[PDB]
């Protein structure tokens, strides 16, 4: 939902930026914060609404 | 000369110019630029052309 730039790849010989982030369609209204789960220490996938 | 007649070891000798830290020989100094994509290689082939 907020981007994050991990580190630098290289584009035809010009160092450039690299960013992880959500495809637009999975970040547009509050009900999408419904899609992200998050692995716990038991490996069980737990969702924010929790 | 005396250092020619030496094994695979180019060994030159030469007198420094008037103003060490200054514009040397009446020679030129040219720089071939990558000006796009073209990798190391391409420039090399380029360099080698000229």
């Amino acid at each position: 939902w907020g981007g994050s730039y991990v580190n630098d790849f290289i584009d035809r010989g010009r160092v450039k930026k690299v960013y992880v982030m959500s495809e637009a369609k999975y970040r547009m209204l509050p009900d999408d914060i419904g899609d992200w789960y998050v692995r716990a220490a038991d490996g069980q996938m737990v969702p924010f609404s929790a | 000369r005396a250092f020619s007649q030496i094994k695979d070891a180019m060994v030159f000798a030469f007198n420094l110019p008037a103003i060490v830290e200054l514009g040397t020989a009446t020679g030129f100094d040219f720089e071939l630029i990558d000006q796009a994509g073209l990798g190391h290689e391409k420039l090399t082939q380029a360099r080698n052309q000229l």
